[PDB]
């Protein structure tokens, strides 16, 4: 039965990951005055099928001058790690419930970035090993203000397990003691997606190509179906993190709706800016990190370190 | 033909070579099976390949010359090569790992049985094997490429524009001429 | 008159630094360009139902080409060669003989729909308004071949659009 | 059965998956790339027909030549060709690039894209407008609708 | 068991994908294709890219700042002692190190990227 | 005897056309904005 809970899991993640495409280009369609997919299927809900079975069945172009094992590694690697993130999360609850679930997150997110490694390195261009570099410092970057954030928040729930942020916000949202580690946490996890304004590889278009330039057809799906899903994950542990759900235990499928809503909405939200705003240049994102987020960062760990020390109201270690 | 269209003009090629032939293009696709296996080690067979140009040029010179009807011809290269001494030249100049090793006829049509369920191009067949190591045969008493005004590419020269896209390198950096059997 | 676009000197009062320290901090202004976006997610959109709906185009649009006929059936045509004088791309090749009734008419009448620019000189110079460009703009072809027009596609395309190319004259000649 | 229906159904949905996500790279070239701007304008939104906007040479389906294509640039139009994953059309878009256009007589043309790529479809006009271009992706859906390549394939 | 089975079951099915999106497809290879993209022109030097050092100080900041955090990662256990002023003393000496650490590069240039 | 006609403005010409800089101001000042974000952190503290 536990072998049917994993089916459960990974098959509707790949079909949210589809149908995340046809919202982003609806959503993208109506900010923008038009009307986005509706003639493949009615308003287009067959868009995504039609995109899957084409990508699938095309060419998968591998230049010949390119490492074959790490060109095949990569795609394997972001996928396999992309759909393992969502395992502990509960909602409400985990598949694997783990005592340290907070820090397999990071753990995880934190070798995805080989994914992009291996694949510059693969293509043998240096049309993309630059582009690969560039990622890749972004990426390093901006997980550590998620760790630093994360850490603090964990001040007030008191563990690394997952559950426990549910009964810390049972009387709350941590986005009110918390707004000003909400709002850069927000930001952290739109640059690790390489999600505008800070997508200066997917999608630049400025004299800059993209690490996964070179992959083409089914190969090129599976990087896509690892940054969506991960889109999806980061936009459900903000909703855990800063938005919590109560749980009751008698009506279980309440909480999953409410917590379905608000993880939805965070992530209409990523569609949102993206068509908001223009892109940050290569060295401004590094200034945002290195010079106003993580000074601000430190100081509100030091806050939130003393803060229940001076308060009398550390959580409990349990 | 010869009977049903009397003036017909008949051309005999031997293995022609080029970009999208099937002849140095099948001794460069056996590096995914590792080592590469030749009857007798490939030392019984004699080849005489010609070059897909060359086999191009003789057809239409063919077709303005009023001496070709009723002719059969034969197209060959000039050189002759042992099928182990060009299967060499090519992984030579592929720049692949070279690892001959012989397989009795009957286990090499046993292994071509094999890839002929294969719904789709098969990567070889029993038939194919046959002729991989059939030796080219001499007609010295038939029209050659000279007769039409061509003359013969060495493999040698137009080796590497085939076997480039084999390489695994960019900007490598040379291979020796294959070793040739002379005539008489 | 001139007048000058960047030329100003914030105010240093701490009501106006600490509304730029707002600002910097609270991203006030880029949430503001949030609401301009939402706003159009709320709007209805722009784009029509092709092919089920058409863009408006006028009477003078200029389309693919057509022969035209007098009301008797006669071809309009009188293998003058102004159109072919005054084409700017040189697509016009036009032979021309007493036929067998003595009229002036023309044996070789080909547009090259790929040298044409689609600039309406042809029709500015006719003096009996035979060579037109009509109003069908949806004849993209498979092969460059079909794009080589002669004068039984080109007396083909009359027959075909009289009825709306003569309309679309009628709402226009005035004009010109 | 029969063996060919199977065949026959298998064709729909390998030529409607291929009809309904055709991702365009666009030649940008001279003028007639406005006009193809204006196709992914509001108006038009060729979007909705499930055409992207813009996708990179290793993503795209079909090539848009949308303008003059000189000898200069003529090299580099075919690298790019060479290197889009197949099955891959030709949209010839435009006069200068149908057939050389307003510049056929010039020294640093090229008399038609077709000399250097294969064409699938010919849309006419300088430029055509933004409604007959929309018309040419459409006709392309119906070609690539007619397409039996496993129908063939069962044949062979 | 139960993660094992997970994990297994993620990365099987990321490989299963890969295999059929190499083989399902119908291939046709030559020399022109499966060549780098570049941008439509020929490469302009057979050299591979020059090292940067801009780049390689950023990986060795996030290394050293990665290396602080596993020591601050043991905080919220660390709160439940009951030596508090020992351990807010020593929580705080450790992040204002890293403070000191990060204003170090910033005022060295450390954190610019002009040449 | 017709009179000419042809495309021309109406009898007094057509009203006005907008054409400054419009960019209304919006929200409060930077003291209440802070007094608020302040508030919140101490009732969420609380
Ligand atoms: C032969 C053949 O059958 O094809 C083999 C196939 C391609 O090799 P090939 O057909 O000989 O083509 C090479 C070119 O012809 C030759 O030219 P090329 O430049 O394209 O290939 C160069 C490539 C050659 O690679 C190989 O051929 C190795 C085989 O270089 C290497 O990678 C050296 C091999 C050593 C790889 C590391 C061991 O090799 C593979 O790429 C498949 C194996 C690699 C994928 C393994 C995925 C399973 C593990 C994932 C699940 C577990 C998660 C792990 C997460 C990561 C943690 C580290
Ligand atoms: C490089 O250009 C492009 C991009 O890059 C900027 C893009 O992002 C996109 C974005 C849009 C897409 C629709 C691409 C991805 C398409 C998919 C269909 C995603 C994969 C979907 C699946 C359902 C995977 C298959 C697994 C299943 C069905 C589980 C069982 C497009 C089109 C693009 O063209
Ligand atoms: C296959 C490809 C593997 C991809 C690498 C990533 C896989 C996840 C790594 C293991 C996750 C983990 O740390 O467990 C945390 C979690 C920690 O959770 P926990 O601390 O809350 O403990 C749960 C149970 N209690 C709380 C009661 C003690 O571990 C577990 O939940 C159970 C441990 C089982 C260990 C069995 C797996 C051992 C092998 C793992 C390595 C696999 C080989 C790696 C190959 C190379 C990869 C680069
Ligand atoms: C603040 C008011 C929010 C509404 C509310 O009152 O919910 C109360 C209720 C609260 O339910 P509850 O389950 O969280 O319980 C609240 C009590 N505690 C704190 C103890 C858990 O919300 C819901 O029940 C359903 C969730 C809908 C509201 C979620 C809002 C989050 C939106 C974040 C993203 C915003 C971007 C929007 C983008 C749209 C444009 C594309
Ligand atoms: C269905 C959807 C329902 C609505 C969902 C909410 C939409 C919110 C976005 C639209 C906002 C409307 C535009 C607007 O009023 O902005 C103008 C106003 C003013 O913009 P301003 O920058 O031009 O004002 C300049 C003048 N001073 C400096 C004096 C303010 O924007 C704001 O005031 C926003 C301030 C609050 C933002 C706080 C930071 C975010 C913290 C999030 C939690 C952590
Ligand atoms: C080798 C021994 C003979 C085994 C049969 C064989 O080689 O051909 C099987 C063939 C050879 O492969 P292939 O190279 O001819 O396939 C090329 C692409 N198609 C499928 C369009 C022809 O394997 C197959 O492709 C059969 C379909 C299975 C793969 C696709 C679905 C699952 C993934
Ligand atoms: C939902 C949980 C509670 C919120 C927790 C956060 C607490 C607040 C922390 C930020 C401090 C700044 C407080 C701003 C005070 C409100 C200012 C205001 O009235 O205008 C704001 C505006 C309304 O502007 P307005 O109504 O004042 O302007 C009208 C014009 N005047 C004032 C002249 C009459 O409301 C907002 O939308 C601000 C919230 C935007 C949130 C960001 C959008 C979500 C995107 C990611 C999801
Ligand atoms: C009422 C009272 C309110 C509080 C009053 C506080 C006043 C002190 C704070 C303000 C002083 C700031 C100094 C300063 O102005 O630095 C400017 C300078 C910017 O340099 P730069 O951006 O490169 O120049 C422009 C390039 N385009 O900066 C620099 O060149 C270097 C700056 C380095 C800063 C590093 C800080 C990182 C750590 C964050 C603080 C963590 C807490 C530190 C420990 C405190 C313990 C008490
Ligand atoms: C593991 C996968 C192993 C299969 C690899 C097959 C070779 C790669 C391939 O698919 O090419 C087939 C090739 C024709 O295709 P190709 O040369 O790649 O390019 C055509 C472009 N129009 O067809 C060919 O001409 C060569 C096919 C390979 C011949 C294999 C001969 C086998 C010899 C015995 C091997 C040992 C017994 C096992
Ligand atoms: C869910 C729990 C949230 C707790 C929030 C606690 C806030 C306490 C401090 C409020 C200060 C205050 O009210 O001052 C700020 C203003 C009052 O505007 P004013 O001073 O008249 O305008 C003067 C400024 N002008 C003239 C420039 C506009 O506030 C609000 O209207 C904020 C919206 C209501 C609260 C949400
Ligand atoms: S529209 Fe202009 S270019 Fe075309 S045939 Fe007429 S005169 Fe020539
Ligand atoms: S179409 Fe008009 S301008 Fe051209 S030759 Fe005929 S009558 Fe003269
Ligand atoms: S066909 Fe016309 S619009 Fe297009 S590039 Fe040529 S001159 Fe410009």
């Amino acid at each position: 039965m536990f072998m049917i809970n994993i089916l459960m899991l990974i098959i509707p993640i790949l079909l949210a990951v589809a149908f995340l495409t046809l919202v982003e280009r609806k959503v993208l369609g109506y900010m923008q005055l038009r009307k986005g997919p509706n003639v493949v299927g009615p308003y287009g809900l067959l868009q995504p099928i039609a995109d899957a079975i084409k990508l699938f069945i095309k060419e998968p172009l591998r230049p010949a001058t390119s490492s074959a094992s790490m060109f095949i590694l990569a795609p394997i690697m972001a996928l396999g790690l992309a759909l393992t993130m969502w395992i502990p999360l509960p909602m409400p609850y985990p598949l694997i419930n783990m005592n340290l679930g907070v820090l397999f997150m990071l753990a995880m997110s934190s070798l995805a970035v080989y994914s992009i490694l291996w694949s510059g390195w693969a293509s043998n261009s240096k049309y993309a090993l630059i582009g690969a570099l560039r990622a890749v410092a972004q990426t390093i970057s901006y997980e550590v203000t998620l760790a630093i954030i994360l850490l603090s928040v964990l001040l007030m729930s008191g563990s690394f397990t997952l559950s426990t942020l549910i009964t810390t916000q049972e009387q709350m949202w941590l986005i009110l003691p918390a707004w000003p580690l909400a709002m850069m946490w927000f930001i952290s996890t739109l640059a690790e997606t390489n999600r505008a304004p800070f997508d200066l590889t997917e999608g630049e278009s400025e004299l800059v190509s993209g690490f996964n330039v070179e992959y083409a057809a089914g190969p090129f799906a599976l990087f896509f179906m690892a940054e969506y899903a991960n889109i999806i994950m980061m936009n459900i542990f903000t909703a855990i993190l800063f938005l919590g759900t109560s749980h009751n235990p008698h009506m279980p499928e309440l909480y999953t709706i409410n917590f379905t809503i608000k993880s939805l909405l965070l992530t209409m939200s990523f569609l949102w800016i993206r068509a908001s705003y223009p892109r940050f240049r290569y060295d401004q994102l590094m200034h945002l990190l290195w010079k106003n987020f993580l000074p601000l960062t430190l100081a509100l760990c030091m806050w939130h370190v003393s803060l229940p020390i001076l308060t009398s109201g550390i959580p409990p270690q349990t | 033909v010869r009977e049903t269209f009397p003036e017909a003009t008949i051309i005999k090629p031997a293995e022609i070579f080029g970009r999208e032939d099937r002849f140095l293009n099948y001794f460069a696709n056996i590096r995914w099976f590792g080592g590469v296996p030749l009857i007798s080690l490939g030392k019984k067979t004699v080849k005489q390949p010609v070059y897909i140009v060359d086999v191009t040029k003789g057809i239409i010179n063919a077709i303005k010359d009023p001496d070709a009807r009723g002719k059969t011809f034969a197209f060959v290269g000039p050189s002759r090569y042992l099928l182990f001494d060009l299967v060499q030249y090519v992984f030579a100049v592929a720049h692949r790992p070279f690892l001959p090793y012989p397989l009795p006829h009957f286990a090499y049509r046993w292994i071509g049985r094999l890839f002929e369920i294969s719904p789709f191009e098969p990567w070889t067949t029993r038939d194919k094997v046959e002729r991989i190591h059939t030796t080219d045969k001499i007609l010295p008493h038939l029209p050659g490429l000279e007769d039409l005004g061509v003359e013969a590419t060495p493999l040698e020269l137009k080796a590497i524009e085939v076997l480039r896209r084999h390489r695994t390198y960019r900007w490598l950096s040379d291979v020796q001429p294959a070793k040739t059997i002379p005539t008489s | 008159t001139y007048k000058y676009v960047n030329l100003r000197e914030p105010s240093m009062d701490m009501k106006s630094v600490t509304d730029r320290a707002a600002q910097t901090l609270l991203w006030t202004e880029l949430i503001r360009g949030l609401g301009m976006t939402l706003s159009y997610l709320f709007r209805e959109p722009a784009t029509i139902n092709y092919p089920f709906e058409k863009g408006p185009l006028s009477p003078r649009f200029r389309g693919e080409h057509a022969l035209r006929r007098y009301p008797s059936g006669e071809e309009r045509c009188i293998a003058c060669k102004l159109c072919e004088a005054v084409c700017p791309a040189q697509a016009i090749t036009i032979e021309a003989e007493p036929r067998a009734d003595g009229s002036r008419r023309t044996t070789r009448y080909d547009i090259d729909m790929t040298k044409c620019i689609y600039c309406g000189f042809c029709q500015e110079a006719c003096p009996v308004d035979a060579i037109v460009e009509g109003p069908n703009f949806e004849f993209s072809t498979e092969t460059h071949e079909e794009l080589l027009y002669n004068k039984e596609k080109l007396l083909n395309n009359g027959d075909k659009w009289e009825a709306e190319i003569a309309a679309n004259i009628q709402a226009d000649y005035l004009y010109r | 059965s029969r063996g060919e229906y199977v065949v026959a159904k298998l064709d729909d949905l390998i030529n409607w998956a291929r009809r309904s996500s055709l991702w365009p790279m666009t030649f940008g070239l001279a003028c007639c790339a406005v006009e193809m701007m204006h196709m992914a304008a509001p108006r038009y939104d060729m979007d909705r027909f499930g055409v992207v906007f813009r996708a990179s040479p290793r993503q795209s389906d079909v090539m848009i030549v949308a303008g003059t294509l000189t000898n200069k640039m003529a090299p580099a139009l075919r690298k790019v060709y060479d290197q889009m994953p197949e099955p891959r059309y030709v949209v010839s878009m435009g006069s200068c690039a149908n057939g050389g256009g307003y510049y056929h007589y010039s020294y640093s043309v090229v008399r038609g894209c077709d000399r250097i790529v294969p064409v699938d479809i010919y849309v006419p006009g300088c430029p055509p407008t933004a409604e007959a271009l929309l018309y040419g992706i459409l006709q392309l859906q119906k070609k690539i609708k007619r397409e039996k390549r496993l129908r063939i394939w069962y044949r062979r | 068991m139960n993660l094992m089975l997970a994990l297994l079951t993620n990365f099987t099915l990321a490989t299963l994908l890969v295999i059929i999106a190499f083989w399902l497809p119908q291939l046709n290879v030559y020399s022109e294709k499966t060549s780098p993209y570049e941008c439509g022109f020929d490469p302009m030097g057979s050299a591979r890219l020059p090292f940067s050092m801009k780049f390689f100080l950023v990986a060795i900041t996030f290394l050293l700042f990665d290396l602080e955090i596993a020591l601050l990662l043991p905080l919220p256990w660390a709160s439940q002692t009951a030596n508090l002023n020992t351990m807010l003393t020593m929580a705080l000496f450790l992040i204002i190190l890293l403070a000191v650490s990060l204003a170090y590069e910033w005022t060295q240039k450390g954190l610019e990227w002009t040449e | 005897a017709s009179k000419v006609k042809q495309d021309m403005p109406p009898v007094g010409g057509y009203g006005p056309i907008d054409y400054k800089r419009n960019l209304p101001r919006r929200g409060l000042s930077g003291y209440s904005m802070f007094a608020v974000g302040i508030g919140a952190l101490l009732f969420g503290y609380w």
